[PDB]
């Protein structure tokens, strides 16, 4: 299965086309879910994907949990990552476009 | 923008209580990493319109909020739903919706599944295919959304021929019952969607009902701030606009000055109520979150009393008791009850309508019950009240 | 394997000396490799010496048309075949670590006067694009070729867009290598949806 990096590598080249804010954006980020981050506070662009990445980890260690507490879960693909990427595109394009 | 779409691609297979857990467990993360997000976004009004809404309610869908999530994931999908359904609201919610558009209804054991498939892909007709659990491997080719472009054409590998996908067919897989499991390579092709019942969605529902019988003013209220976020802001704009083609036509005629100076009027006062609901939309809140918190205790031991009633199968097979018969016990209690007239205290009738609806349940459920289980259940009732009931120890040990 | 040894490295006579301490090498790592990864652990955890000449016969392959080469290169196609047979079935991330660390001291116990050039080059790839023979390739410029491929490749047919990811690379070479030999059957086992049948 997709690593962490796979998993942030993607979500950084299918969110390129996004015009993300980049706004001043102070950074008390903290979170080390991947490890390549840039040591330069990241911007807001790369915060989104590392988010992105985090909520990918949280559904599986939900999948997990619930697995624990008397299994009733269904897995969680790569083609789920892609599928939230594109909605998160999508809606934000049409977002931005009433606005 | 993030949030919702984290919570349409993902939630959907979860109950109500494990989408809320996930929702704040992403929210937490968000804003502890400074991500600029709306705090107390209402991802049900965010995703959706009044008019939508009303349309859905208008073809038989339900009030619940969940049912209001399931449809927006059924709106906004990008690989074709797997509706879970145990009953059968949610089959009839998506023919009502799509009726005008001549949805063909059909299952994987009928005999013509598949001429009925090439018949809706060619004239891009939504298709309701039920009992996926006997799933036909012929729409992997489908549900990939594969496609080949030939000429301009846009063309679907159907078997070894070949078919044209057609502008729009969008195909709505169902099964109804709850506790089936899928290969990993079904479950990563399809949107997840579920309508099972369960102990915090039925909490919900109480909670909710009991909110609109008694105290309707806080029920209303806590709408007007839910609808504060962009309906009452969508709305104006109407007037706005209608101001501005007023404008346009009169040409200037200030000799009906009054005329225009009417809708003027309009103009400043549903402005101020806005921005003066804008003011009290925190005082509300815990207002609101005060009176919900009241009426919890009832919805808790409804959400246990079904599940006890729904779980007595195992002590004899007679006792089958389905989600209509205590939906019916909880409206009967509710809106026929004839301790409730001549009081009015807000604090009295809670108590009424709790002690009537333990005993009202006892009375409906026992009646179908042999004389040597009527101990029991009354037991587990009394369980269940004592753990309802605040101020006493829970005598776990 | 120590006759195959000889016999392989009678492509020059500067490497020939090393025969005995690369069987003696391979052997151990095998014994490793067979001390661990036991059947109970997952149901393909199988190491016979079919392993070992699978491996004897990859190096004499990577061997056939290479000439003069020195020593540090014949322990970094060793340590290639040894990634590539005896790591690409591990189902945790640990066991492979387990893997590269043990064929990591092992080289070193076994060949204590050698560069570590190996070490530094720890991705250990092998291509026959960029050159005509067996040659190890630099992890950008197979990156570059590949995404130049893929280029010509999306218009030639299957208009999905990939991302060029580390794993997809290793992923890749492991299946052209495969599908080089006249009898590659493979068989990807993962997640569905991870990239298998697009790779
Ligand atoms: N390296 C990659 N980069 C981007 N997308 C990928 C990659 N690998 C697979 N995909 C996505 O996976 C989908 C196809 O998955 P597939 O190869 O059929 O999975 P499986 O082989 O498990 O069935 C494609 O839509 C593609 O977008």
């Amino acid at each position: 299965d997709w690593s962490t990096e796979a998993l942030y590598q993607v979500g950084k080249e299918f969110t390129s086309k996004m015009d993300l804010e980049k706004p001043n954006y102070i950074v008390p980020d903290y979170m080390p879910v991947v490890y390549d981050k840039l040591p330069q506070p990241p911007s807001h662009r790369e915060a989104i994907v590392n988010s992105c990445v985090f909520v990918h980890q949280t559904l599986h260690q939900a999948n997990a949990r619930l697995a624990k507490r008397g299994g009733r879960t269904m897995a969680i693909t790569p083609r789920h990552y892609l599928d939230f990427i594109n909605h998160y595109a999508n809606l934000f394009h049409e977002k931005r476009s009433e606005l | 923008c993030l949030l919702s779409a984290a919570f349409i691609a993902y939630a959907g297979y979860f109950d109500q209580q494990m989408r809320q857990n996930l929702f704040t467990t992403w929210s937490h993360h968000l804003q502890q990493a400074n991500i600029q997000f709306r705090t107390d976004i209402a991802r049900t009004e965010y995703l959706s319109n009044a008019d939508e809404r009303l349309r859905w309610q208008a073809s038989s869908l339900p009030a619940d909020d969940l049912c209001t999530e399931n449809a927006i994931m059924l709106k906004r999908f990008n690989r074709y739903p797997l509706i879970i359904d145990p009953s059968g609201q949610a089959t009839e919610f998506i023919m009502n919706e799509y009726k005008d558009r001549k949805i063909t209804r059909t299952s994987f054991l009928d005999d013509a599944f598949r001429k009925n498939l090439e018949s809706a892909l060619r004239f891009g007709n939504p298709l309701l295919v039920q009992d996926v659990e006997s799933y036909d491997p012929v729409l992997n080719p489908v549900l990939n959304r594969e496609v080949r472009r030939t000429g301009g054409r846009v063309l679907i590998t159907l078997g070894d021929q070949d078919i044209d996908l057609s502008p729009s067919f969008v195909i709505f897989l169902s099964t109804r019952d709850p506790t089936v499991e899928f290969p990993p390579d079904l479950c990563s092709r399809v949107t997840f969607v579920n309508f099972t019942v369960t102990r915090s969605s039925l909490q919900s529902q109480c909670l909710n009902e009991v909110l609109k019988a008694e105290r309707p003013d806080v029920d209303e209220k806590r709408s007007d701030l839910l609808k504060l976020q962009g309906e009452f802001q969508l709305r104006l704009r109407q007037l706005e606009k209608s101001l501005l083609q007023a404008l346009n036509e009169v040409k200037g005629r200030i000799l009906d000055d009054d005329t225009i100076i009417t809708t003027l009027e309009n103009l400043k006062r549903e402005a101020a109520e806005v921005t003066r609901k804008v003011e009290e939309t925190d005082i509300v809140m815990q207002e609101v979150e005060t009176v919900s918190q009241q009426y919890l205790p009832l919805s808790t031991a409804c959400s246990s009393i079904y599940f006890t009633m729904e779980s007595l199968k195992q002590i004899h097979f007679l006792y089958q008791y389905s989600l209509q018969f205590f939906l019916d016990i909880y409206h009967n209690v509710l809106y026929e009850n004839p301790n409730l007239k001549g009081v009015t205290d807000h604090t009295q009738r809670l108590s009424i309508i709790t002690k009537d609806l333990f005993q009202v349940a006892f009375n409906r459920v026992a009646r179908g019950m042999l004389h040597q289980d009527h101990i029991t259940f009354a037991m587990l009732l009394a369980r269940i009240k004592l753990k309802g009931t605040v101020g006493e120890p829970t005598y776990d040990a | 394997y120590g006759t195959f040894n000889r016999a392989m490295l009678r492509l020059i006579p500067s490497l020939r000396t090393y025969a005995e301490p690369l069987t003696a090498a391979m052997v151990e790592f095998y014994t490793m490799s067979q001390e661990r990864f036991t059947q109970d652990t997952q149901p393909h955890y199988i190491y016979s010496p079919r392993e070992m000449t699978r491996w004897v016969r990859g190096i004499f392959e990577a061997l056939r048309p290479l000439e003069t080469l020195p020593v540090e290169g014949l322990i970094r196609i060793w340590a290639h075949e040894a990634l590539r047979l005896f790591q690409d079935r591990l189902v945790e991330d640990e066991e492979r670590r387990w893997t590269d660390e043990n064929i990591d001291t092992v080289a070193l116990k076994h060949f204590p006067n050698i560069d570590r050039e190996k070490a530094m080059s720890r991705p250990i790839l092998y291509s026959n694009w960029l050159s005509k023979d067996y040659i190890p390739v630099d992890q950008e410029e197979l990156r570059d070729y590949v995404k130049a491929r893929l280029k010509v490749f999306y218009e030639e047919e299957l208009d999905v867009p990939l991302v060029l990811f580390n794993e997809v690379l290793d992923h890749v070479l492991r299946i052209d290598r495969i599908f080089r030999q006249p009898q590659g059957h493979l068989l990807l086992i993962g997640v569905s949806g991870a990239g298998k049948t697009t790779l």
